[PDB]
């Protein structure tokens, strides 16, 4: 249980780095919307933020979270500089998939699935 | 066995068991097994705190000159509990040989980058981070290098699906290549192949 | 419900939806998104087209491997008609014109065709029909379309009497004749009163009474959440798209506000929200650019 | 009458001058683009057909799709495919770019460019020879040869 | 070999009785809200429950539990066994309580009322293999079967 | 050996045609279903059984290498012809 | 063929079609195989 | 065992440096190059005029597929299933019964020639000639599905080529 760490010694400095990269994207958020022309608002695109970083919010292993730091990283480099397309930056916004059933008997009348 | 039986090289592996002694007595702080195989290929299986003295060491040495590193990859083996297996392929041009390095990393243990130590590991450790998500800690530009730029996870996991999570197709609602959840017109066939009879005495498992 | 046409996968591409569905008038703006939302269900599309078959290209990507039948058709052929329909389970007719030629009138566009599809598909025992009419169709309206689209409705009605007769108000969106109209006339402000619906709003209306059995033999009106002033609703299209073809009978259409029949269902009746106009404007109005938003009433 | 006469004599005219000077855009993506510049190579010579080796790419008739299209490249393709003036047709060349081929169960390939593009002719072949691809580009000849844009102008 | 009864005669969709009295095909919501509007028109012992050969314990304890909400005990198996005496209180008293590897322990085996043959054939099996390498001795109460 | 549905719709050597309410027909509709009118079980019912005089005859389908695998056909059932399992070409012994 | 002609077969086709691709004679995919569940077929009759 | 291109020290008298002057002011060797484009220009082009013209093939050519039967009538594919083992692509599918008089035969053999890669290893895997990948290079379609073939199709395809797809294994099976 002795594990060699990412960043992070312990869950402070890794929550200041989740602190830190949430900063990041809500400043980078309206250039986003911006250069992109996306047809999103800049409160649309900021809920999504804070619904992909409350998505993540049950971790407390500071090894993930410095990952999850990591990789929201190269999200945001791949969306600062324009790697991403406009497709991309929608397809955190599940737009042409249908609604999926979400209790026990929609579910059951569409098909097997839990 | 003359016509069909690939002959064996006796000198070779005579003098890549005795390099592979070297190896280990010079760098037993960090090397763990020293294994020539039947076809003559030497590997150094090493402690993943001595990536950067065994790679320079052998890059350095006057008795090694690894100068060229050939290939460096990842190998998923997901019954370990260090289940990523780094290989590194050197290759010396003064003494005609090549040796594999090998180390262990899982999810979440880091390994150190060797960009330091050949400059040819840029882009391989950043398709290993790609496709494994093998974090190489103190890596210059570390990002993904093949898959597409919003995509999640790492697909040469074994548990990782063959087709993926999701597909993509041109959607003309939104004039916008979108990505929905995938779903094939035919399922990729899978075929139980292995016989079940042994192969290989020789390669024989002892039982519990 | 025979065993090809249960519904099967979980309602993508490659799924059934065991929907089969033949939409007349499908190269058009409407029958675009319709044969869209239709496709990415996996639904069995027949397409009969007028027109040259490289104006039919942009519906070939919406579904699957044989999921989108194309075959020829003409309006007052009950033979093309009838080879549509006699394999469909449900009939969408989006045949329109907003102008009148020298072969199809607005009688043969809104009443013969319509009537013709109806009736065919009721002899080949097609269980549901869906007809396009429009909100503001009078029988004494100013406007030869809106006089014959009610007519037309009329006699749908009455020849296939399980018809979902849908009501859409001035359907905007990318490729529409509202404001793509208003963004290039660059006709004047009277006392118009109008609540113009998105068309993805239709698109979903028209599928969910697809699925919907209780939508047989129902009118339903497909209005947006928001009525406008004509005059400010031009000065808005006018004010998105950075701005300081057309007939009389367009004309006369423009000027005819959208009358309000609560009595009849809408699209929060089939569980659709109306999606309004300032969200939509710009992915409309970004195409014409080289804003405080619209008064409601 | 006299008016279709003049309309299919119109449509015979300018589809003679589309498909008699096809000038192709090529998404080399894979193995397709060496059979493609063998079709244009001295034996079997696009270019005597009016299909000039090299378009330019903002004024090409027809895209041919020679390669796998990734997931990675199929908004650049569906947007090199919105930048082209009309009419466009799309000639699919090779398994990969009609059906995702030898990687249709790829996590990273378009199962055929055809969910992304519409395609015009399917060119069947890993790759199809450059004598297939020719064959495909004259069947794409006569299927500009038998279009009707007038007559069904006229008839509307 | 019996898996190709289980590619015929199936039911694959809701049926209902129609105007005229027979079974037409129709939609779960349609059967279900006919099924369920006449459950909640009874209470005590006016809805029972068979229970058929083939059924899971799952599907078992959904239809007792549906059941008993509306408070009816009258949940009922085909194949009868007595209720006298302990019943089914005890599981002792209906199961195979020795096992089907038991019988490889046994000497002495007494078959009451049953032909283990076509009734468990592989039971009956395990019994031959006592038989042959135990030397058991088995004894049957009942028509002298094979 | 090609037969017809009552919907018009041909039947394949498998026996498959589809229904009269099934609308997957729509996909032959100003098009063609394509079968094919050499029916296999037809054509080699046509070829006369060989007569030979030994108990166990072989069968390579014809043209050496160019046949199927060489298999050998036991004739000692007088009631039953013997067929080969590869090309269905059937042999007796004529006593 | 003139010098060297084709093995003749009963079954090879007199008259050889060209590319039918684009006409009413074109190849349309199905599936060869039958209806592989047998549904229930209710009774006709009624159950009073 | 090793040459040095490009190690030349070019000779400094005033005979060669006048000669690479002359090179450099009277554009030498750029004559040379429009001497060679010329000499291409009184060839005899290296075009073929197809399709009146074909490009020369082998028996060996690896094209469209076709399913094969016995000089009978009698269709080869005793429904193995090496084919769609071997497949690389798995473009093969087959389903099977058998058929009215008890023999070993198909009923389903789907091929999606565009997932096929064209290897000719369901030939090569066929134990009794049945798949065969014949000559037919000139096949191309219009739709996808009309490239997703089933049995009928190749049996047709076997029935059109077999006059062709028989002389070409008679020159080729030796080899195999
Ligand atoms: C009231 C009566 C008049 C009504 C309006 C019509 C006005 C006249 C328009 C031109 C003539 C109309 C017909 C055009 C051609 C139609 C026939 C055709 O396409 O024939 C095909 C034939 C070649 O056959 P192909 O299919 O290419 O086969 C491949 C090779 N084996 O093709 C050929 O052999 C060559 C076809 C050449 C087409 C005509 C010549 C070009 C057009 C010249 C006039 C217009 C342009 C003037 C100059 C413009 C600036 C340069
Ligand atoms: N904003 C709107 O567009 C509104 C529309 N509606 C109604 O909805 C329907 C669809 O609208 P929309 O898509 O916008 O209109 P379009 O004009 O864009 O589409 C009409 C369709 O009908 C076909 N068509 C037209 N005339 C004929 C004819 N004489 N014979 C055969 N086919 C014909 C066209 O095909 P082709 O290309 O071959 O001619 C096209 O597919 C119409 O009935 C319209 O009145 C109602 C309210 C608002
Ligand atoms: C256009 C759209 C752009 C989309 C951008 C997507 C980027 C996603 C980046 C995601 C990065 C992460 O998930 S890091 C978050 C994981 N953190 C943890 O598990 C630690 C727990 N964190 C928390 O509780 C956080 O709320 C805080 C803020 C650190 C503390 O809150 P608590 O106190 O209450
Ligand atoms: C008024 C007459 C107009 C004739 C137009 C001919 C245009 C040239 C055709 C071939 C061509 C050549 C030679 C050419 O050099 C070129 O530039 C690279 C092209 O564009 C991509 C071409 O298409
Ligand atoms: S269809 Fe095949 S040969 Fe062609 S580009 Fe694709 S992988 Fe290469
Ligand atoms: S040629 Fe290869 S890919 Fe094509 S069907 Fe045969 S084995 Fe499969
Ligand atoms: S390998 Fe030959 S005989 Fe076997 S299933 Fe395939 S085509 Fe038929
Ligand atoms: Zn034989």
């Amino acid at each position: 249980t002795s594990v060699k760490p990412i960043f992070s010694r312990d869950m402070n400095e890794a929550k200041r780095r989740v602190r830190e990269l949430y900063r990041a994207w809500y400043r980078e958020v309206p250039n986003t919307v911006h250069l992109f022309q996306l047809d999103i608002s800049v409160k649309q695109g900021r809920d999504k933020v804070r619904e992909m970083f409350k998505k993540n919010a049950h971790v407390t292993d500071p090894r993930v979270v410095d990952l999850l730091v990591i990789k929201g990283k190269m999200e945001l480099e791949e969306t600062i500089n324009v790697w991403k397309q406009r497709t991309h930056v929608m397809r955190f916004f599940h737009e042409t998939e249908a609604p999926r059933p979400k209790d026990f008997l929609s579910k059951f009348y569409v098909g097997h699935d839990p | 066995t003359r016509p069909t039986v690939r002959p064996r090289n006796d000198v070779a592996h005579k003098q890549l068991s005795a390099f592979g002694e070297y190896v280990a007595e010079i760098l037993p702080k960090y090397v763990q097994q020293v294994q020539v195989s039947c076809f003559s290929e030497l590997e150094i299986c090493i402690h993943p705190d001595g990536v950067i003295p065994v790679l320079t060491f052998l890059r350095d040495h006057s008795n090694a000159q690894f100068k060229s590193l050939a290939d460096l990859t990842a190998v998923d083996i997901p019954t370990r509990q260090n289940r990523f297996e780094i290989v590194y392929n050197l290759l010396s041009l003064r003494f005609n040989s090549r040796i594999r390095v090998k180390t262990y990393t899982d999810e979440l243990t880091p390994v150190e980058s060797s960009v330091s130590v050949y400059k040819a590991a840029n882009w391989y450790e950043r398709e290993i981070w790609d496709m494994f998500g093998v974090f190489f800690a103190n890596h210059p530009d570390l990002r993904r290098i093949l898959t597409d730029y919003g995509f999640e996870g790492h697909p040469f996991r074994k548990d990782f699906p063959l087709s993926g999570y999701v597909e993509l197709r041109y959607d003309d609602e939104v004039k916008r290549v979108v990505a929905e959840p995938v779903e094939l017109a035919q399922e990729f066939r899978k075929f139980d192949l292995n016989s079940p009879w042994e192969a290989f005495p020789a390669y024989r498992q002892p039982p519990e | 419900l025979h065993h090809a046409v249960i519904p099967h996968g979980k309602g993508g591409r490659s799924s059934v939806s065991g929907i089969v569905a033949t939409v007349f008038g499908a190269t058009g703006f409407l029958g675009r998104y319709l044969v869209n939302h239709l496709g990415r269900m996996g639904s069995q599309v027949i397409v009969p087209y007028r027109c040259e078959p490289y104006d039919t290209m942009h519906l070939r990507p919406m579904g699957d491997l044989g999921q989108i039948i194309f075959m020829d058709w003409n309006g007052r052929d009950k033979d093309s008609i009838r080879r549509a329909v006699e394999h469909s389970n449900v009939v969408i007719n989006l045949v329109g014109r907003e102008w009148e030629t020298k072969n199809f009138d607005f009688e043969d566009v809104f009443v013969k065709i319509p009537q013709a599809i109806a009736q065919v598909s009721k002899e080949a025992g097609v269980e549901k029909f869906i007809h396009i009419s429009h909100l503001n169709a009078d029988i004494k309206s100013s406007s030869k379309y809106l006089r014959n689209k009610a007519v037309g409705e009329k006699e749908v009605r009455e020849t296939f009497p399980e018809a979902t007769i849908i009501k859409p108000a001035d359907i905007f969106g990318r490729e529409d004749r509202f404001l793509n109209y208003f963004a290039n006339i660059r006709s004047l402000g009277k006392k118009t009163v109008k609540q113009p619906v998105y068309i993805v709003d239709v698109t979903k209306g028209i599928i969910n009474a697809i699925k919907d059995p209780d939508a047989r033999g129902k009118t339903f009106a497909f209005v947006g959440p928001n009525r406008y002033l004509l005059f400010d609703l031009v000065q808005y299209v006018f004010a998105v798209a950075h701005r300081p073809w057309t007939t009389r009978d367009k004309v006369e259409r423009i000027h005819t506000t959208d009358r309000t029949l609560p009595h009849l269902p809408g699209l929060e009746d089939l569980g659709v929200q109306a999606t309004p106009l300032e969200l939509k404007a710009i992915e409309v109005l970004r195409r014409h650019r080289t804003v405080q938003p619209a008064k409601t009433v | 009458s006299r008016g279709e006469y003049v309309v299919a004599k119109l449509d015979d005219l300018i589809n003679w001058a589309r498909r008699s000077s096809l000038w192709p855009m090529t998404f080399g993506l894979a193995c397709c683009a060496v059979e493609m510049m063998h079709m244009a190579a001295p034996r079997y010579d696009m270019d005597r057909f009016g299909v000039v080796f090299r378009a330019s790419p903002r004024q090409s008739d027809v895209m041919i799709v020679a390669g796998t299209l990734t997931n990675k490249m199929a908004p650049a393709l569906r947007k090199v495919y919105d930048q082209m003036p009309e009419p466009r047709y799309v000639v699919s060349m090779g398994s990969c770019a009609n059906g995702g081929g030898y990687y249709h169960y790829s996590y990273s390939v378009v199962r055929g460019c055809d969910r992304i593009v519409p395609v015009d002719i399917y060119v069947p072949g890993c790759p199809p020879t450059a004598e297939a691809l020719l064959y495909g580009i004259l069947q794409l000849q006569k299927k500009i040869k038998r279009e009707k844009r007038l007559r069904i102008w006229y008839r509307r | 070999f019996a898996y190709d009864g289980l590619k015929r005669q199936r039911l694959t969709e809701p049926m209902v009785r129609n105007e005229k009295g027979l079974l037409t095909h129709t939609t779960w919501e349609d059967a279900l809200s006919r099924v369920a509007g006449m459950l909640q028109s009874c209470q005590g012992n006016d809805v029972a429950a068979i229970a058929g050969g083939l059924v899971d314990a799952e599907a078992l304890i959904a239809l007792k539990d549906l059941l008993n909400r509306v408070d009816s005990d009258t949940l009922c198996t085909e194949e009868v066994f007595p209720t006298a005496g302990a019943g089914t209180d005890l599981r002792s008293n209906y199961l195979l309580n020795t096992t089907i590897a038991g019988v490889e322990e046994a000497d002495v085996v007494l078959l009451v009322g049953t032909n283990p043959r076509f009734e468990a054939p592989l039971f009956n099996a395990r019994i031959r293999k006592s038989w042959l390498h135990n030397d058991l001795k088995v004894a049957l109460i009942g028509s002298p079967v094979d | 050996g090609v037969r017809t549905s009552p919907t018009g719709e041909k039947v394949t050597h498998t026996g498959q045609v589809y229904d009269d309410e099934d609308y997957r027909r729509v996909r032959f509709v100003g098009r063609q279903k394509e079968v094919n009118e050499n029916f296999a079980i037809d054509l080699i019912a046509e070829q006369p059984v060989s007569q030979v005089g030994s108990r166990v005859i072989s069968c390579d389908g014809g043209g050496g290498a160019l046949g199927h695998p060489r298999v050998y056909i036991n004739l000692d059932k007088e009631t039953k012809t013997g067929t080969c399992g590869y090309c269905g070409l059937q042999f007796r012994q004529q006593h | 063929p003139t010098v060297k002609p084709p093995t003749a077969r009963k079954f090879i086709w007199t008259n050889h079609k060209f590319n039918l691709s684009g006409t009413p004679q074109q190849y349309v995919p199905y599936s060869t195989t039958r209806k592989k569940i047998q549904e229930w077929v209710p009774p006709s009759t009624p159950y009073k | 065992t090793y040459k040095y291109v490009n190690l030349r020290e070019p000779s400094m008298d005033m005979k060669s440096v006048t000669d690479r002057a002359a090179q450099t002011l009277l554009w030498t060797e750029l004559i040379r190059g429009l001497g060679m484009t010329l000499s291409y220009l009184f060839r005899e082009p290296a075009t073929i005029n197809y399709p009146f013209e074909k490009g020369p093939l082998s028996p060996r050519f690896r094209g469209e597929h076709a399913l094969r039967r016995y000089p009978s009538g009698e269709e080869r594919c005793i429904a193995c299933k090496l084919c769609e083992a071997v497949c690389p692509a798995q473009a093969i599918t087959i389903e099977a019964e058998p058929r009215a008089d008890g023999s070993r035969r198909t009923t389903r053999y789907d091929i999606d020639m565009t997932k096929c890669i064209y290897c000719g290893f369901c030939q090569e895997a066929c134990p009794v000639d049945a798949i065969v990948e014949g000559p037919n290079f000139e096949f191309s379609t219009e739709t996808h599905e009309e490239l997703l073939y089933n049995k009928e199709k190749l049996l047709n395809n076997g029935d059109k080529w077999e006059a062709e797809i028989a002389a070409n294994i008679q020159a080729d099976y030796l080899y195999r």
